[PDB]
Parts: C-alpha cells; structure tokens; sequence
C-alpha cells in the first residue's frame, strides 16, 4: 500500500528492478475498489513513465505493470482517459499488441477498448492509428476455441466500442473491415462474447437505413433471432435492440427480420417480466405495424393483436404509449378488415379508458385511432354501433371532457368525433 | 415508423 511519493521516488530512480517495483505499487493502489488516487497520480506525472515502460520490450514485467495502471486510469473520467491518450499512449499499446506474452497483448486490448470507449473522437483516433489490424490478427485462428475465455472477451468488448457511439458513427471503412470477425464472434458460444457482439450489431444498426443494410447484407438477421429467443437476459436485451434498430428501416429489412421467424417470438417478449424487454417489444411491434398492409396481416396470423390488446390493457405507462402508437399505425395503414378484427379483439375499452391519462401525446394518439376506426365504420355502415359501444364503455364522457382541454389538437378532435357521430 | 455493456471497464 504504497504511497504517491514513493512510487515517485521509485520510479525516478535509474534503477529498472525499482521502476519495476514502483510500477507495481502504483497499478495495485490504482486497482483498488474504494476511491483509487487516479487523479493523484495524474497530478504526480505519472503517465509519461508508464508510457515509455510500455516499451521496455527487455523487461517484459514493467510493460505489463504499466499497462496494467493506464489501463484503470483510462477507465475513469473523460478527463483521466483524455490525460491517457495525451501521454502517446495509444500507438504504444498498439505496438504491445504484437507482443509475444499474451497477458501483455491483453492488457493492451483492455486499454484500446477503454480510450474507443469514451467517445466517438477517442475511437476515431485508435482507429486511426491503426488499431483494427493487429486486434482482428489476433483472432485470425482457425478456432476461436483454442484462444483464452478472458483474452477472447476483452477482444470482443474493444470491438464492441470500436463499433460504438454515434455524431459521428463509426467510419464505414472500419465497419466493413470489422464485420466479418463480428459475424465469426457472433456464431461462438461463449456467453459473454455473444452478448458484446450483439451490442456492437445494436450500435451499428442505429442510424441510416444504410448502415442498417451493411449489417444485414452480412445475414447475421437469422442468427439475431436465434439469440432473441435465449435463456440469458444480456443476449436478448441487445438482440431484441438490433432487431428493433433493423425494422426501422426500409420494408424490406423488416421483411427480412420477419422471414427470420422473429414474430414466433414475440408473444414471450411482449408478456416479458422484464419492463424494458416489453417496451422494447411493443416499440419494435408499432414499427411492424406501419409497414406494408402484408406485414400487417403477417402479425394477425402470428396472434399478437390480443398481445398488443393485453399491454393496452395492463402495463408500464410508456408500454402503454408503445401500444397505443402501434394500435394508430396499424390503424392508419390497415384495411378495414383489419381494423374490424381488432376491435373484435377488444381494443376500443382500454383504448379509451387511456384517455383519461395526462399524457397530450397519447390523447391525440388515441383520438386519431377512433378517427380511423370511425372511418373504417363509416365505410361499412356501423358507425352506429361504434358510437354505442364507444358509449357503453364510457368514453363518450371522456371525449366530451376532452372538448375542455387546454391543448388545440384535442379540443378540434374531440369536438369533431362529438359532432360527426355522437350527435 | 419512430425511434448497456459498460462503455469503460476497470481491471480488479
């Protein structure tokens, strides 16, 4: 438990045996749990040392001492990994990446990841120095099962950030020269290396529908499926993410996603315990749902409109907003059959008893859905019986009070709906 | 149509 003034005193020295020592005094004080002196040690100077000890290719045990601390002090604040970076860290770990000691090379994996991992800047910058190269070299093998549990991990995790953040993304050179490691680490089965490419899948299918089609081009859809329907909760959360990210593009891609056999899964997603996996899952169901009148049809066959009615019925309220949107989507760009089958389904009750929330974006949502619903009836000749039903269920009394609401958009539909029909 | 694995990891 050394102090700062020592590891100083010790590493100052022209002694390589006592610059070992203090080196490793300071990382075993910056690994501890409770408040480790980073800043302290930035403060002493420290960081420069460290980063020329990473090149002491004869004394391979100060190399890894200091990476060892550069890496957990680029672990903290942006500030502490940006004093990382300052030090000419980073074309130094990537020089360490070729080591002939793994635990070195792993080392610098760590810190790699960590400087990618503070933002978008840090990570064009590791990339920029040429990063990408040696790291996917080290998982160049046969089998990926001869490498280490650990040193495979922290691969994919740096990877997993190099793919990360957003404003800008990451540059599409260096995702094309990353996806076919992805895809090769996205078939392992480790656990935790399924979970980190999924993530990094997540981050590059958010955006344009182009880098949405990068991915998918690559046919990892089917195997994002796959991991959708896992045991393990870090699988699913980051593969219903992408799958979600996938089916706001184009029709296409969500055809895709459909074809994969994702629907089958959605009855176990959208009854979730998990708030958020339900969210999610009504969130993916609503951008199902404005897709082609095909895609509508598909989720009818699939049996997930009593599902959507169930959440509309009882859920987390921004569940219930999920719902909601997908119930005007589906309405919106449904046929009037469709429309028919899920008012039998049981929609109007809960639609309406929504209505006496405080959320003006839901009112408007839900009173744009009985518009269409009252069209759909006009085409038919029902609107009678929806006026009745939307009567006996209370609503009337809600959008006669809605008439009262402050905000323009709710006063003009209410209105309209009171006068058209209910009058 | 509309629209996490800890970014930085300390070792020990």
């Amino acid at each position: 438990n050394w102090s700062v003034e020592d590891i100083v005193k010790g590493i100052n020295s022209n002694n390589l045996e006592s610059q070992l020592q203090a080196t490793q005094a300071a990382r075993k004080l910056l690994s501890r749990e409770k408040q480790p002196p980073i800043d302290n040690i930035i403060r002493a100077g420290l960081i420069p040392k460290f980063v020329s000890f990473l090149g002491k290719t004869d004394c391979s045990p100060i190399q890894f001492e200091s990476a060892w601390a550069l890496t957990n002090i680029a672990s903290g604040t942006s500030e502490q990994t940006k004093a990382v970076v300052d030090g000419g860290a980073i074309p130094a770990f990537i020089s360490l990446l070729a080591s002939p000691h793994a635990h070195i090379s792993e080392q610098a994996v760590w810190a790699l990841g960590n400087i990618a991992g503070d933002g978008s800047a840090f990570r064009d910058l590791v990339i920029k120095h040429g990063a990408i190269d040696p790291l996917l070299a080290l998982l160049a093998v046969p089998d990926l099962s001869t490498l280490a549990c650990g040193y495979l991990r922290n691969l994919t995790w740096t990877l997993s950030n190099l793919c990360r953040n957003k404003n800008p993304a990451p540059p599409l050179d260096a995702v094309e020269q990353i996806l076919p490691t992805l895809v090769r680490l996205l078939h392992h089965n480790d656990p935790e290396v399924l979970a980190d490419s999924c993530w990094a899948i997540s981050y590059l299918t958010d955006g344009p529908n182009e880098r949405i089609e990068m991915v998918v081009k690559k046919g990892v859809v089917p195997q994002l499926v796959k991991l959708l329907g896992a045991t393990e909760l870090p699988i699913v959360t980051p593969a219903l993410r992408a799958i979600g990210n996938i089916v706001t593009g184009t029709d296409e891609q969500t055809q895709k996603v459909i074809d994969a056999g994702a629907l089958a899964v959605f009855p176990s997603l959208l009854t979730n315990p998990k708030t958020n996996i339900q969210k999610e899952a009504t969130w993916t169901m609503s951008n199902i749902t404005a897709g082609r009148q095909d895609q509508i049809q598909q989720v009818v066959n699939h049996g997930l409109v009593p599902f959507l009615v169930g959440v509309l019925s009882k859920a987390d309220f921004k569940t219930q907003k999920e719902a909601a949107w997908a119930i005007t989507n589906y309405t919106s760009g449904g046929t009037v059959e469709q429309i028919v089958y899920l008012v039998h389904c049981g929609i109007i009750e809960p639609l309406m008893n929504l209505l006496s929330a405080k959320d003006t974006k839901i009112i408007q949502v839900i009173l744009d859905a009985i518009s269409n619903i009252f069209q759909a009836a006009e085409k038919l000749g029902e609107t009678e019986k929806l006026s009745i039903m939307i009567e006996e269920c209370g609503g009337l009394d809600k959008i006669e009070a809605l008439q009262r609401h402050e905000n323009e958009s709710v006063y003009k539909a209410s209105l309209n709906l009171i006068e058209k029909y209910f009058s | 149509k509309r629209t996490a694995t800890p970014p930085k990891k300390k070792k020990d």
